RNA sequence: AAUAUUUUUGU
RNA sequence: AACAAAAAGGAUUAGAUACCCCAGUAGUCUUUGCAGACAAUUAUGAAUGCCAUAGGUUAGAUUUUUAAUUUAGUCUAUAAA
């Protein structure tokens, strides 16, 4: 096997997603509640206390946002050190 | 061509001749900068120019087209395959901590090596047992194996000495009410405390996070 | 025998070899990263690195001490450049002892070949041949275009490319200090050393503002003896002949 | 002939800096970690320390100054540098102070090195004029090679199917005509005998006859041929017929130069009780409880198996900061490999007590308040 | 770097000179921090009160005395082996040579040449010459050592004036007809290296310099020759009196 | 590497006249101090201390269980050159300040002087014998004295090597048995654990060693003999000492408050 | 991840 | 067998021969001949001498086989040009 290549010379060394995408996490608690209907039933009575999960999720208030993350920064220091070069 | 035409080293000739004359012609020539008669008998030195570097090994007699006849060689002496043979028999001896920051420079002064082991201005690691041993094999006239083993035993009793020293030390000031801090053994499990809690933390969470893998994999939510 | 802040306190006069080797000033880059123009200093190569010679280093700083030293002679304006995290006491003392100027940040691209905007409001003195200041100037001071150095004298070229590029340009000498990984046609005066030690450069510095220093003094020395040595620039020579041009008018009329 | 300026680097500081010697042996065929490597056995890279002047201006004598943000605020200052300067045309450097400190640890405890012993406990020394010796001369028979420690030849048993065969064709192979002139010198000897013994009441032995024949008088009796192949390639003895080959000899000095000490038969005399019986205890780690048919301890840094008997039974994790149980170190060897192994020992109840005495952990003082 | 130096046509020799001292100082790795200057302080100034007379007859009894123990100048193991060494030469040469010495003092460097082909042209004549070379080169030691005319000084006569023919140019030998007509009594430029007495001696008689004072002032004109600080203080320990104290100093003979 | 410097007033060459003929000088600090220093430079040869003072060493390895070896040469070459150069080449008077607080402190210099000979004949082994002066915070300076052992450091920073009482022949089953054998272990624990026992103002300015009394075998061993049948000895050794004590230097170092 | 309706022209 | 020019049908579309779809013959494969055109490309004929480095990679060789030298290829990024 062999190792990383030294990558060639580019015109800015990033990643275009530095800080990772937040789900919105009621949507995984509709699925839930779309399951139940689709084995138990719509008017029945064992998606109760799913769906009263659902209500409570868009109740609640939604996270702040995080920190941006510091990644592209660090990148753009040994990007000419790392790589073959800078390309413009 | 991503270079640049550098002149740097024409400053001199290029200002010589711009102040030789004048622009307006039929005047004198204007008085030329105050640096033109400092480094008027300081020449550049020659640069970019290839010459054949010092050769540090007997270079290859068989090749017939060599190759590299402009590379640096690399700097290897008879002390190097000493040190690589006695720090692989003593491999803790690299722990001993060893500062390689000169202070002057002038530490191969007081080095007399037909003494003995203890010198002057260096500590005693594998290094005095090299220069003491390649000393004996050249002087002496004594084989490798011989002078190591010489050289090699003058380290050990020397090392003895300094750990028996440690031990009575301690032990002598307490006989009069002398009185220490936390030793490095107690200060070291102190610090893995410390670490071994933090992992326990770390533990913990994910185990209980796994648990809600497990029961996610099958589906009740329909509360049968 | 060695205390950290002894290149500040009390720089020597000349640098030997085994204080270039104890400030680490042999200990060239990565054998891969190298500038086989400067394969004239090289030594040879140890622990991955190429090793410089230590008596090239030697006579190269002692002909730039030279420099330094004829140039603060004549009366000229040196600049000490270094550009790093913790090259600014380095410098600023440098340029204490030869009564230079001191440069410590990102050089403006533009200070030497475009001075008139740059360096527009920063005010100016005319001195006489002891130093002292000279009154009657006031109308040259203000037409006066910036000044630029007689001699710049960078302790890290492979950085700031942008300031010898236009000594080069503006017919400037220069001294640098130049590494395994630099590329010595940048500079006039080249001093092969290793930039990247904060100890080998406080050497180099001392011993070139010393150079300075012992150049300040004969100029001053002789200057009480009524022995000049330099004369008036062209820029101030101009305005003299027009003051006469002048009071010509006011003699006749 | 070396110029000035060449002859102080060669004496310099950072020219004697040893060059890195490989890893400790592992298993060639076995599975590792690439992305991830821990603390080695012993140390590779050479610790480097620099005065506390120094260290606030991160000049540790290397091509360039060291940050301060992960270089000051420890009391030790340690560090190993990998590469002087890397590609990316930084010092490649890092703490040193795992194995640095380790060996101050085991300094700490205060006992020697001894011969590894089969199984009337002998702790001899490791450094003695008798075993520890590497020059050597063609005189000394099997008798004396038991003595020796550093071979020239490697362990049969050890090396691997295709390490084998490398060595049988491009070490052994090349060595027949060599070795028929070894065989020579001993004939020469044998004829001197008779004629010595019977002068009291030597022949050139250039002959491939004698040679050639005197091999074919050796075939019915293989074992005493061994003792001559092993004499002309300096191999380690391997069948008994001793010198602790089972494993195969080290692959560095039985003592790998942590600790210096050649006896324990001391007794560390206490200020007030006076001398003591055994050693003072230390504090040990539980590691990978038995419910692995062995319990691992750490004591001063290395990983040693727990005392032939709770702690040991099953994994608490209510006990802050993990089990600790004290305990003595009977006996430490180094073995083929290179580990540091140590024969823990349960130590005694009075022992630890006493060893508190002078920290402040005891509950109830044994002076004074001690009614019996 | 000689080769690299382009002077103009127009600068006079002392402006060349001074250009290629500067150089030649740039590669100077440092004298030895051991070695001591060897003919320096009580050697030194044996050599001043023993090589003084014009009589080799009184240089070998001043160095007797030097050698004879309880002497207060510290030389009797250098005095003992400079007296072998001078019992083991033509004690024609001797005379001949120490008589140029007193006489080369007031030459011109063009008649020293043309005096000394008229000199080494009887030398060609003699018995000492023929022999010693003989004995000594084509020979190699062999016969024994060689054997002058005469055997030893004590054989000379204090009347015998042997040093006399040497210096009577004869009419047989042509003249030294050299390549130009330059000369000068005293060297045009030969103060490239390090400051000896006369140096030392115009600094004092033009100056007040002190003791410690004065070694710097040739550090920096020198421009920190190597070797300066060494040299000047060895002057300045044979032929310097702590007359006034720290606060000048003057020399000896006074 | 640390060298050997120089006594106070040629006392190397020539020695006191009535307290230590010149061979004795010269075996006593001349030869022994050049041991220590020897023994030293090895163990410093290569760590931080390699340009640090004795003084700096002392303060340094003081609580360090594993430089205690360090300590006693470093400890040991400081006290030995404090006491020869507080020594003077002829007897000096007393100074009225310094005369009239020692009074208040012992009551009469007499007091003082038997106090300190006493001490160093009851303490039957080698150390230091040290006239500290006192002064807490609020305090007034108070002055006492303070017997150390084989090498033991007066100063409040190095307070882990005092050494002042003997753990063999002071701790037993008797009430002061009992006593002693407490605050030997309250110490012990305490510095363990890292517990202030007594409060010290910083800089270490409480205690101020102002003279000193080298009790060691190689001092005297040689000038006074063993002393049998009360000739000379260790006795005599420590009185002829009181007759060349600098009490001018003695004085200033003491910086005594103007309260008169 | 493997998704795919159509959509011409401009002195 | 499968795929699929042709022929043929179903849709899409303003119209749809088409793109998509249901099916589908030559042909693709084997053997013996003809045929000689290709973006038959590295848009670069073949070959010899010569010019400074670095990072990978392929098949070997040497060694103090750990890791560095070295021969013949190939591929990225550069210096002088
Ligand atoms: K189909
Ligand atoms: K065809
Ligand atoms: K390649
Ligand atoms: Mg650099
Ligand atoms: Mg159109
Ligand atoms: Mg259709
Ligand atoms: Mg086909
Ligand atoms: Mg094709
Ligand atoms: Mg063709
Ligand atoms: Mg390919
Ligand atoms: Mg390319």
């Amino acid at each position: 096997p062999n190792k990383p290549i030294r990558l060639p010379p580019l015109k800015q060394l990033r990643v275009r997603q530095a800080n990772k995408a937040e789900e919105n996490p009621c949507i995984a608690v509709m699925s839930s509640v779309l399951a139940c209907w689709a084995s138990a039933g719509y008017n029945s009575a064992g998606c109760a206390t799913v769906e009263n999960a659902l209500r409570a999720c868009m109740d609640a208030p939604k996270p702040a946002p995080k920190p941006n993350n510091t990644i592209n920064y660090h990148l753009s220091r040994f990007q000419e050190r790392l790589t073959q070069g800078k390309s413009k | 061509g991503k270079g640049r035409i550098f002149q740097a080293a024409k400053v001199y000739q290029r200002a010589s001749e711009a102040a030789a004359t004048n622009i307006v012609s039929g005047l004198p020539p204007r008085n030329p900068p105050l640096w033109l008669k400092a480094i008027e008998s300081i020449p550049p030195a020659e640069i970019n120019t290839r010459p054949y570097p010092i050769q540090h090994s007997p270079p290859n007699p068989r090749a017939r087209k060599p190759r590299n006849l402009f590379r640096p060689t690399k700097i290897v002496y008879p002390e190097d395959e000493l040190r690589r043979d006695f720090y692989r028999d003593h491999p803790w001896e690299l722990a001993r901590p060893r500062m390689i920051i000169e202070l002057d420079g002038k530490d191969a002064r007081f080095l007399d090596w037909s003494k003995g082991l203890r010198q002057r201005g260096i500590p005693l690691s594998g290094e005095s047992v090299v220069q003491r041993q390649l000393w004996l094999m050249e002087n002496q006239g004594m084989t490798k194996q011989e002078a190591y083993d010489k050289a090699r035993h003058e380290f050990y009793k020397l090392r003895q000495l300094e750990q028996m020293e440690r031990r009575i030390a301690v032990e002598e000031a307490r006989m009069v009410g002398g009185y220490f801090g936390k030793d490095l053994l107690t200060v070291g499990m102190e610090l893995e405390n410390k670490t071994y809690e933090s992992w326990k933390k770390w533990a913990t969470t994910e185990i209980a996070r796994q648990e809600s893998a497990r029961a996610s994999m099958y589906t009740n939510v329909v509360d049968n | 025998r060695y205390i950290p802040e002894q290149y500040l306190r009390n720089p020597p006069s000349d640098a030997s070899l085994e204080d270039l080797m104890a400030a680490q000033a042999h200990m060239g880059h990565n054998t891969s990263l190298w500038n086989p123009a400067n394969a004239r200093y090289i030594y040879g190569v140890r622990q991955g690195i190429h090793i410089i010679s230590l008596e090239t280093t030697a006579t190269h700083l002692r002909r730039a001490a030279r420099v330094v030293e004829e140039v603060a002679y004549r009366g000229g304006l040196i600049l000490f450049v270094g550009t790093r995290p913790g090259q600014r006491p380095i410098v600023v003392r440098a340029a204490e002892l030869a009564k230079a100027c001191h440069l410590f940040t990102k050089w403006r691209p533009g200070t030497i070949t475009n001075r008139e905007q740059l360096l527009g409001g920063v005010p100016l003195t005319v001195v006489d041949e002891l130093d002292r200041p000279l009154s009657g100037f006031e109308d040259h001071l203000h037409d006066r275009r910036p000044l630029a150095p007689d001699l710049v004298v960078c302790l890290n070229p492979k950085e700031n490319m942008t300031l010898l590029y236009e000594c080069s340009l503006a017919k400037i000498p220069t001294i640098g200090i130049i590494d395994t990984n630099t590329n010595p046609s940048w500079v006039t005066y080249q001093i092969p050393a290793n930039d990247d030690s904060l100890r080998a450069t406080a050497l180099i510095s001392g011993v070139l503002g010393r150079a300075g220093e012992r150049g300040q003094k004969r100029r001053l020395e002789a200057a009480q003896r009524g022995v000049v040595t330099w004369k008036t620039p062209a820029d101030v020579q101009g305005y003299f002949e027009l003051a006469s041009a002048r009071a010509a008018d006011a003699r006749r009329r | 002939g070396v110029s000035p300026g060449g002859a102080l680097l060669r004496t310099s500081r950072m020219f004697s800096l040893p060059p890195v010697i490989p890893p400790p042996p592992g298993n060639k065929l076995q599975m590792i970690s690439e992305r991830a490597s821990a603390t080695e056995a012993y140390p590779t890279h050479q610790v480097l320390t620099t005065f506390e002047s120094s260290r606030s201006r991160g000049d540790w004598g290397l091509k360039r100054p060291l940050p301060l943000k992960s270089t000051t605020g420890t009391t030790y200052p340690m560090v190993k540098v990998k590469e002087m300067d890397s590609l990316e045309q930084i010092t490649d450097f890092t703490s040193g102070t795992q194995h640095g400190l380790t060996l101050k640890k085991f300094q700490a405890l205060n006992i020697p090195i001894s011969t590894p012993s089969e199984i009337r406990p002998v702790q001899r020394s490791v450094f003695e004029a008798d075993t520890d010796v590497t020059a050597f001369s063609p005189d000394e028979q099997i008798q004396e090679a038991e003595k020796r420690w550093k071979f020239s030849g490697p362990w049969l048993a050890g090396m691997t199917p295709g390490e084998f065969k490398e060595y049988l064709a491009k070490t052994v192979r090349p060595k027949r005509a060599e070795f028929r002139k070894f065989i020579q010198k001993k004939i020469a000897a044998q004829k001197t005998e008779a004629a010595n013994r019977e002068l009291q009441e030597k022949p050139e032995s250039i002959t491939d006859d004698e040679v050639t024949e005197y091999l074919r008088r050796l075939r019915n009796d293989n074992q005493v041929l061994y003792d001559l192949v092993g004499q002309f390639l300096d191999l380690a003895p391997l069948k008994p017929p001793s010198p602790y080959g089972g494993r195969g000899p080290p692959i560095t000095h039985p003592s790998a130069g942590i600790s210096y000490l050649r006896t324990a038969a001391y007794l560390n005399n206490h200020p007030i009780y006076g001398p003591q019986k055994s050693h003072p205890p230390v504090q040990a780690r539980v590691l990978k409880p038995r419910r692995g048919n062995d319990a691992k301890i750490g004591v001063a840094g290395f990983v040693a198996d727990g005392p032939l008997g709770s702690v040991m039974d099953k994994f608490d994790p209510s006990i802050e900061g993990g089990a600790k149980l004290w305990v003595n170190v009977d006996k430490a060897t180094v073995d083929s490999t290179g580990r540091v192994q140590l024969t823990v020992s349960d130590a005694k109840a009075t022992d630890v007590l006493i060893a508190k005495e002078l920290i402040g952990d005891a509950r109830e003082p044994i002076f004074g308040s001690a009614p019996k | 770097r000689l080769a690299e130096l382009t002077p103009r046509d127009y600068w006079t020799i002392e402006q060349r000179l001074s250009v290629i001292n500067d150089t030649i100082e740039e590669f100077s790795t440092g004298v030895p921090y051991d070695e001591n200057i060897e003919i320096g302080g009580k050697i030194r100034l044996a050599i001043d009160r023993c090589f003084k007379y014009d009589k080799i007859d009184e240089i070998i009894a001043a160095l007797k005395e030097e050698a004879a123990e309880g002497a207060k100048g510290g030389v009797q193991s250098w005095a003992k082996n400079t007296l072998e060494e001078l019992t083991q030469r033509s004690p024609t040469s001797l005379h001949v040579t120490l008589r140029q010495m007193r006489l080369g003092k007031s030459w011109g460097i063009a008649h020293t040449f043309k005096r000394e082909h008229q000199m080494a042209a009887k030398f060609m004549k003699s018995h000492d010459f023929n022999e010693g070379v003989t004995a000594l080169l084509i020979d190699k030691g062999a016969n024994g050592p060689a054997k002058w005319k005469p055997a030893s000084l004590d054989e000379i006569p204090p009347g015998a004036n042997i040093s006399e023919d040497y210096f009577r140019n004869d009419p047989e030998v042509p003249v030294l007809e050299l390549l130009n007509d330059r000369s000068y009594m005293q060297y045009p430029y030969n103060k490239f290296g390090l400051p000896n007495d006369y140096d030392v001696k115009e600094a004092i008689e033009k100056g007040n310099f002190t003791r410690e004072k004065l070694i710097d002032h040739f550090v920096e004109t020198r421009r920190g020759k190597q070797g300066v600080r060494e040299a000047v203080s060895d002057v300045l320990d044979r032929m310097a009196v702590r007359s006034k104290g720290t606060e000048h100093v003057q020399w000896k003979k006074e | 590497q640390h060298y050997l410097m120089p006594l106070r007033d040629n006392f190397e060459q020539e020695g006191i006249r009535n307290f230590l003929s010149p061979g004795s000088v010269n075996m006593a600090y001349t030869e022994y101090q050049t041991f220590i220093l020897e023994k030293l430079n090895a163990l410093v040869v290569g760590t931080d201390f390699e340009q640090k003072d004795t003084k700096s060493i002392v303060l340094a390895t003081a609580r360090d269980p594993e430089l205690a070896h360090v300590f006693n040469h470093a400890s040991m070459a400081h006290n030995n050159h404090f006491f020869f150069d507080h020594l003077s080449p002829v007897p000096v008077k007393m100074g009225d300040k310094l005369f009239y607080h020692i009074n208040e402190n012992f009551g009469s210099v007499d007091t003082l002087r038997d106090e300190m000979i006493g001490t160093a004949v009851s303490m039957f082994g080698p150390g230091f014998v040290w006239l500290v002066r006192t002064q807490l915070p609020g305090q007034p300076v108070a002055l006492r004295v303070m017997a150390t052992y084989l090498a033991g450091s007066p100063y409040p920073g190095a307070h882990w090597r005092r050494q002042e009482m003997d753990a063999q022949t002071s701790i037993g089953s008797s009430p002061q048995g009992l006593s002693n054998g407490q605050r030997f272990f309250e110490r012990s624990a305490a510095g363990f654990k890292g517990n202030k026992l007594e409060p010290t103002a910083p800089g270490g300015t409480d205690l101020i060693p102002i003279l000193c009394l080298n009790t060691w075998e190689y001092a005297w061993l040689r000038e006074y003999g063993t002393g049998v049948g009360g000739m000379g000895g260790k006795l005599a050794y420590a009185q002829s000492w009181w007759n060349m004590i600098d009490w001018a230097k003695v004085e200033e170092e003491a910086r005594l408050e103007t309260r008169i």
